């Protein structure tokens, strides 16, 4: 099926060294089989969070996640370096895997 | 010295004996589990680095998974078992290799023989690392072949 | 951690009877030895007193040859110096160090001898 | 991948030593100096060999800070193990401590009596500090520390004037080397209590 | 570590086959869940369908179905064969796999080259 | 009982650790407190955990007890071993004694006012007393435990305020656990140097 | 006997190099005895809490009249023989097992195998005890199987 | 070799199955060297005099080829190599003997049993020496008897 | 050697512990008063145990040994380990040195307080020195009884008064025992982990 | 250590047989390179020959040839047998061997005894 | 079968505690298979240097040798006691096993 999701509407701008509250809502009882991937302008996507809470290889301890049954939430303790980029939330319970629309983390003026 | 932790005897895959680690414990790898016979060599102590690391990972499993959360960095309990988990002399031996330029064990990537068709994973030894990255897998080909032939020696016991 | 703190000194007139003290830690006090040193301004430290484990041999340096007494006490884990007949030469910052590498020298106590 | 004997195949696995953060310390190095001991997921240490200095007073107070408990006290044990692990120090004038203010920062005055540059006598606060620094941070100690080699390892010379400790929080550490608990465990394992290890150990 | 490079025929027109060529170096070509994913501006990302060993070759159930993705188990270099290319099919494709065994990782990720429908 | 492999039959043994009476102390716990160390078969110590105080505080005299070598001084090396093995003991006023009167009475101070640290932080005077208390009276120690297994091993704070030592004689104690000498040996074995030069073969 | 307190054998059955325990030292018990492979193996492996316990039992039995015969509770005697009788590492290890819930043996209960054909016994390993009383032979039956298998291997040596 | 120090370099001239010595390292003996499981037993034992002495020989050979010792005698090198190379407790274990007691071991000479029909060898135990020169070969006859029998047990593994 | 079991033949070997020269020291004994810590093949140490003293002043400048650039420090790092390994060492007046002039010579006044192992406690510059310094001479140890009782045995002493460490290159000693590093290694692993003064 | 002793016929006549008897004490015979050496005034030493086990018994190639050195493997004692004694043969004889196995050491040297040509 | 053995003809007497430069030149292909022997007045000769220049069993450390392909030199650093004696050099690369005339170490008056 589709398993739609809207996450943040268009962009969650965060000032440097702030706090991020990226989200991803599931329309079905997905449970925990969810992951988060990031994509920069240039380069290619690389995963950051997999499983539900598990941290990925060579990723800072700042990145984390939350599970509310349907309303997943990805959080950043404090922005640093050039981590302003696009993020995707991925579901892998049912076979027809579908990715998120994509939310851009702009830079505060 | 001597007389340290045997093993937790986890019930991971399907057996009472045998222990292994989950994906997050490993890096750039999936969940891997060895046979109870393979880890039995670590239950009886020896100077193999991998056995101590399993002890090091074993303590974390016991002290977190089924332990309450005194989250003030919990540095206190390790000093009690510092001589228990990690072999005191083996680490010092690795320190000597560090300044000699010898390929030394830095508690990292491990090499082990896997027998597709059975699952007889030899016990992983330490992939010694030199100044220029790890060894190129050919500097110790004879060492690997010793384990491969040693499996045939262990085949006789099995059959 | 928990270095050998020392206190008891001060500015007093000559001929007084002043007492010093020094605590310890790490549960290594009945076997490890201990020393005492004074650092007169313009020169480094010099041996003053030394005692190892239970009191067996507790003489002092030749520059002193006995003017106070050292008597450690396993239980209460402290050492005290009882001094008399002050002379201006003793004016210096004392130290309370242990032979084994288990602690570090105290912060320092300054004693001044002067009639005025 | 390369078959060995044909019947058997070689496989490789790497262990991530970040799960061992809530039970034991972990040590990593960024590059050329500036090693770390990460414990838990909140605090950290700093081991920087720099030509500059941060301390301005020749004093070291520990007990007074401890009584007021100005620090978390988890990182103090690492400092205590690091200090006493130094063999044959015997010169506390070089040592300086600034535990007051809520931030832990000690510093050592390294071989300023032309003991490491002009000639490596290595008998006065020159090798003991660095010798412990070798074991404390594994971190491929051949460039990041200016190891040298087998040339009188009891006399290890360096051009860095001071060693500085701080209470840094978060700047995405562990670049050159993965975090490792072995560096700290070894110094503590050698320490233990160092009394008997008698009986029938083998 | 696994290094992945892919190339493709950027010159594309509607209703003809398209075949990228993902390169696998320094690693085997069996027991690996190789996957195809594309990114299209104006839409999100879709999981084209993995190829595992030489057998199960699930192709994006009920979305496109016909994808005919084969694996060349001779030099570790697989490809793709799309059918009925449409205007919306323009996107940038990638090849990827997991931690040497798995389905929900997609860590080892390809470089990525674009394809455009032109006439 | 059940037979394993047919030929082999399992049997169990219970060592009544009572022959070790006139050589080493025996530690036990009765129901919930009053941990006792038995020596001489005619008298014994009395370690109790109670809120109320017993001794009149301060003036803990030591030199006054040097006249007696044994015969109500034999059960003092246990106390000396108990005290000398406490880690992180700093202040003298954290304990009182009432040795005068021919009876031994030692009272410990479990940080009567915890507001000094405002928590269960470390560095308190009686922070290792509870650590060594479990070892001395192992007995399956579930008195100072808050259920579960691993709980706050170091730097324990318990609701009890004082540990009192006395010289009880006989009321048929050791209910919850049997007498055990292993607890005493561990502390005594970690605070002494001794040798056993080969007497018999090898 | 460089460090260990060597076990002086009791003649008992005859003189097979073994110790005999009496009725007044085991609760709900009668006379038993041991022989070869029981006390001899104590000098090789000191995991055995029984062997360390045996040394305390043996020494104090001799200590009433042998090395010294005072009425002064003999506190000073073993104060300078603490390490010889038992290994401090082992008893400290049981404490490390107690802290984190993994079952430990508190030097009270022991178990062993004993067949009815030849009467040979097994070196009685300490019975691990948890908060909920001792284990009921089900949680460590694998170790019992290993000893039973190990007994068969020792039978090959006899044959 | 002994699986210590410089990986695959514990060989005299060509021996890949073990460590081969040289006469200049021996006294009154030429081209006496071992191989196969005879030398590999050290890791299993790692507490016997010959293995500890052999490690020092390995430490010498690979510390002379490199480290560019400029006639400094490298006494600084052994300052923190005693733990990894030799068993510091083993010499301490010997410390319990020579004090007016049993014949002791000063690492002077060693003995072993040789099979002069195929080339089998056994790991040696140092000849116990007392004040009155070496023993007369009859004081520890039973010690060699078990060792001689042990070869037959290992012969079963070969068969 | 003798034939045992017929099938197997007994053999013996002797290791020449003389290539252990430029990596660690080697110790021996000439006859009943001498112990030479052989190092390299250009220098060495001697330990004369004689009733005659050589030092004339009760001063030891340990700092001058390192603060004056005297005879090569290859000899150093062995002298330090000696006095650090002495247990219960608190008698420094007996000790003396003659580092001045590049002729390093350390001397100890062994049990000059009437000797006799005191009455009960032997820890008066008597048991700590000889027992530890004998371990340097580990090969062979029998000089006296100790009356250790039912506990430890650390009161084996002799009537000698002076123990000296000269800077002799000696003349090819080590006749009674061959050079070996076991003696020095025992010193290094025992109590040599801290230099306060010693 | 290996101890060797020798006794010989000090009385000798020109052009007759001559036989020594080197003694081996406390050591076996096989796997040892027993050798004969003699010293004559006015000329340096010469290696007379070696006897090894029972086979190869090379006798000083091209110098004397006829030496007929033999070994008696019954009491650990070997002997010599000269032919056509000349005036130059007046010398002092020695028997020696290597480190229990070898052919280039000649370490254990016996006492020897002088022999003179007399009539 | 001869291999010329020229070893410092006549004598090489040295002052007590001096330095000696005994030599043994090889005229044929010997390489490094040369051993030295020392004989006191009386008794039998004992080897001093075997192999090429390595010190043999026992023997003081003072003795040493050098290799130059054909010119072999025996060196004495610091003589002591009655070391004055005769010396020989022996070849064992081939199988004549010939010996040399030798050289006598006289004592300075
Ligand atoms: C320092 O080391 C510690 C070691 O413990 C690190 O923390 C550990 O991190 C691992 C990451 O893999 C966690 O494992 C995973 O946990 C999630 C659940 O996450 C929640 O619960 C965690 C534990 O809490 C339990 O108990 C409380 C009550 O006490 C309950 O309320 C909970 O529901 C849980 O039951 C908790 O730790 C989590 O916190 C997260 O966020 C914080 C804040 O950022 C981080 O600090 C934490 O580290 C952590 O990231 C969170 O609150 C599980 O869902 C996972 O399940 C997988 O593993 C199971 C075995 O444990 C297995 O049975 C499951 O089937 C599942 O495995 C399968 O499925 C997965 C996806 O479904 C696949 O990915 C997988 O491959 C497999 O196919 C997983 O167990 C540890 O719980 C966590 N431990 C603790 C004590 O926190 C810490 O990160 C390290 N820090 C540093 C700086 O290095
Ligand atoms: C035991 O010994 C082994 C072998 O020495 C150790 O293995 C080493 O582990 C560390 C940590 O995992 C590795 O460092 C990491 O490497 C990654 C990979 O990045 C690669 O690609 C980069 C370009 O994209 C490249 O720049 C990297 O470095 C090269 O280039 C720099 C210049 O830029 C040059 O100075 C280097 O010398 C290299 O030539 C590298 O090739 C790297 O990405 C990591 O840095 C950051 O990565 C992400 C980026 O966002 C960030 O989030 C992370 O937090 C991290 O800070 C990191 O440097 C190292 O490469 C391994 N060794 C080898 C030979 O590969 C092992 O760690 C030891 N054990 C223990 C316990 O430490
Ligand atoms: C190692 O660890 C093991 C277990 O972890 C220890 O084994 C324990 O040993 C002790 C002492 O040997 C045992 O206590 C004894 O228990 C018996 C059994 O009696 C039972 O039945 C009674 C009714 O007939 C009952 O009353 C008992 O107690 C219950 O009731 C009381 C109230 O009265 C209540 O407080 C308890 O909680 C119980 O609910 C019990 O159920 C008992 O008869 C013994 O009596 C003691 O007291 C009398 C008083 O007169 C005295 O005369 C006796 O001589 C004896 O002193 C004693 O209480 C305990 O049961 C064992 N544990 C288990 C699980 O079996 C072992 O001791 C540890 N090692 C060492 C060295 O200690
Ligand atoms: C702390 O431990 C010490 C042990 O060191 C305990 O002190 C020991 O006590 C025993 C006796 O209690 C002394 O030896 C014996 O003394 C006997 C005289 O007393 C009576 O003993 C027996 C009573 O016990 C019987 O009944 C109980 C049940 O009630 C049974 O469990 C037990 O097995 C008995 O069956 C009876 O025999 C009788 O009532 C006696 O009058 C002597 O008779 C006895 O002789 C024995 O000698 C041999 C060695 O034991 C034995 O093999 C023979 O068969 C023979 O029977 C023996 O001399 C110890 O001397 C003494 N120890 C020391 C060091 O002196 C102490 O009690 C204990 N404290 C506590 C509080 O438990
Ligand atoms: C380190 O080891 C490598 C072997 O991989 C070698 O090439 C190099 O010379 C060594 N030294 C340095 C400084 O890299
Ligand atoms: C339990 O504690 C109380 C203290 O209130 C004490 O009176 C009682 O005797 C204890 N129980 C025992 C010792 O069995
Ligand atoms: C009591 O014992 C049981 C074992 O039966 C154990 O699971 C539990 O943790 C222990 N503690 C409590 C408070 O029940
Ligand atoms: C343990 O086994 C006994 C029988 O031996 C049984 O009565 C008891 O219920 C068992 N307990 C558990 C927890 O299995
Ligand atoms: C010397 O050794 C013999 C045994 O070889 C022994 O009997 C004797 O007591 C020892 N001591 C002396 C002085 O002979
Ligand atoms: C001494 O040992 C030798 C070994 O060769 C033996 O022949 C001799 O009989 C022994 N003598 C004594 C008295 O033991």
């Amino acid at each position: 099926d589709e398993i739609v999701l809207t996450q943040s509407p268009a962009t969650l701008s965060v000032s440097p060294g702030g706090r991020a509250s990226l989200s991803c809502r599931a329309s079905q009882s997905i449970g925990d089989k969810l992951s988060w991937y990031q994509q920069k302008p240039g380069q290619a996507p690389r995963l950051v969070i997999y499983g539900a809470y598990t941290r990925a290889t060579d990723i800072s301890p700042r990145f984390s996640g939350s599970r509310s049954g349907t309303d997943f939430n990805l959080t950043i303790s404090r922005m640093q370096s050039g981590d302003f980029a696009v993020y995707f939330c991925q579901q892998y319970e049912n076979w027809p895997r579908t990715f998120g629309q994509g939310t851009k983390l702009e830079i505060k003026r | 010295g001597t007389f340290t932790w045997t093993l937790s005897d986890s019930e991971g895959k399907d057996t009472p004996g045998g222990y292994c680690l989950t994906r997050w414990m490993l890096i750039e790898a999936e969940l891997k589990c060895f046979g109870n016979t393979a880890v039995a060599k670590c239950n009886e102590k020896h100077d193999e680095e991998f056995c101590d690391m399993l002890r090091l990972f074993d303590f974390n499993k016991q002290a977190i998974q089924r332990c309450k959360a005194p989250a003030q960095m919990s540095i206190q309990l390790i000093n009690k078992a510092v001589n228990a988990l990690i072999n005191d002399q083996l680490i010092m031996k690795n320190h000597l290799r560090d300044i000699m330029g010898i390929p030394y064990c830095n508690y990292s990537k491990y090499w082990y023989l896997n027998h597709t068709t059975t699952g007889r994973t030899s016990l992983p030894k330490c992939w010694l690392v030199s100044n220029g990255s790890y060894l190129n897998e050919t500097h110790f080909s004879d060492d690997i072949e010793q384990q491969a032939d040693n499996m045939i020696t262990e085949m006789l016991q099995k059959e | 951690a928990w270095q050998l703190v020392e206190s008891g000194g001060g500015s007093v007139q000559p001929g007084g009877s002043l007492t010093l003290t020094c605590q310890a830690s790490k549960s290594t006090f009945s076997t490890s030895g201990m020393r005492w040193e004074r650092q007169a301004q313009g020169k480094g430290v010099e041996f003053v007193a030394d005692i190892s484990s239970d009191s067996t041999r507790k003489w002092y340096s030749d520059s002193v040859k006995g003017r106070f007494t050292i008597s450690r006490s396993n239980w209460w884990r402290t050492v005290t110096l009882q001094m008399n007949d002050l002379k201006p030469e003793d004016t210096a910052r004392y130290y309370c160090k242990d032979l084994e590498s288990h602690h570090l020298r105290g912060q320092g106590t300054q004693v001044t001898v002067s009639s005025s | 991948t390369s078959l060995y004997k044909g019947v058997y195949e070689l496989q490789t696995l790497e262990l991530n030593m970040e799960t061992l953060n809530m039970t034991m310390p972990l040590s990593c190095t960024k590059n050329n100096s500036h090693h770390y001991i990460m414990v838990g997921n909140e605090t950290g240490l700093e081991l920087t060999l720099t030509n500059t200095s941060i301390i301005n007073h020749k004093f070291c107070n520990l007990s007074d800070a401890h009584k007021k408990n100005l620090y978390d006290h988890a990182l103090m044990s690492i400092i205590s193990t690091f200090h006493l692990s130094i063999p044959n120090f015997n010169q506390y004038e070089a040592m300086s401590c600034d535990f007051n203010g809520g931030k832990i920062s000690v510093q050592y005055n390294l071989s300023h009596s032309y003991a490491g540059d002009a000639a490596n006598h290595c008998g006065t606060v020159a090798n003991g500090v660095l010798q412990t620094f070798m074991r404390m941070a594994w971190g491929g100690s051949y460039i990041a520390l200016d190891s040298g080699g087998c040339g009188n390892w009891d006399c290890i010379m360096t051009s860095y004037q001071y060693l500085i400790i701080q209470n840094t929080t978060w700047e995405d550490h562990c670049q050159f080397s993965r975090p490792s608990p072995i560096g700290y465990l070894g110094l503590l394992s050698q320490r233990t209590r160092d009394i008997y290890i008698s009986r029938r150990r083998r | 570590q696994v290094q992945l490079q892919e190339s493709g025929p950027g010159l594309v027109k509607p209703s003809e086959t398209l075949s990228l060529t993902c390169s696998i170096s320094g690693v085997s070509t069996r027991n690996y869940y190789w996957s195809w994913i594309r990114q299209s501006p104006g839409k999100g990302l879709e999981w084209i369908g993995y190829i595992f060993n030489i057998g199960t070759t699930n192709y994006n159930p009920s979305l496109k179905s016909r994808l005919t993705i084969s694996v060349d188990t001779s030099k570790n270099q697989f490809s793709l064969k799309i059918t009925s290319v449409t205007a919306a099919d323009t996107a940038v494709y990638y090849c990827a796999s997991g931690f040497e065994y798995g389905d929900y990782t997609f860590d080892y990720w390809g470089q990525g080259t674009p394809v455009t429908v032109s006439s």
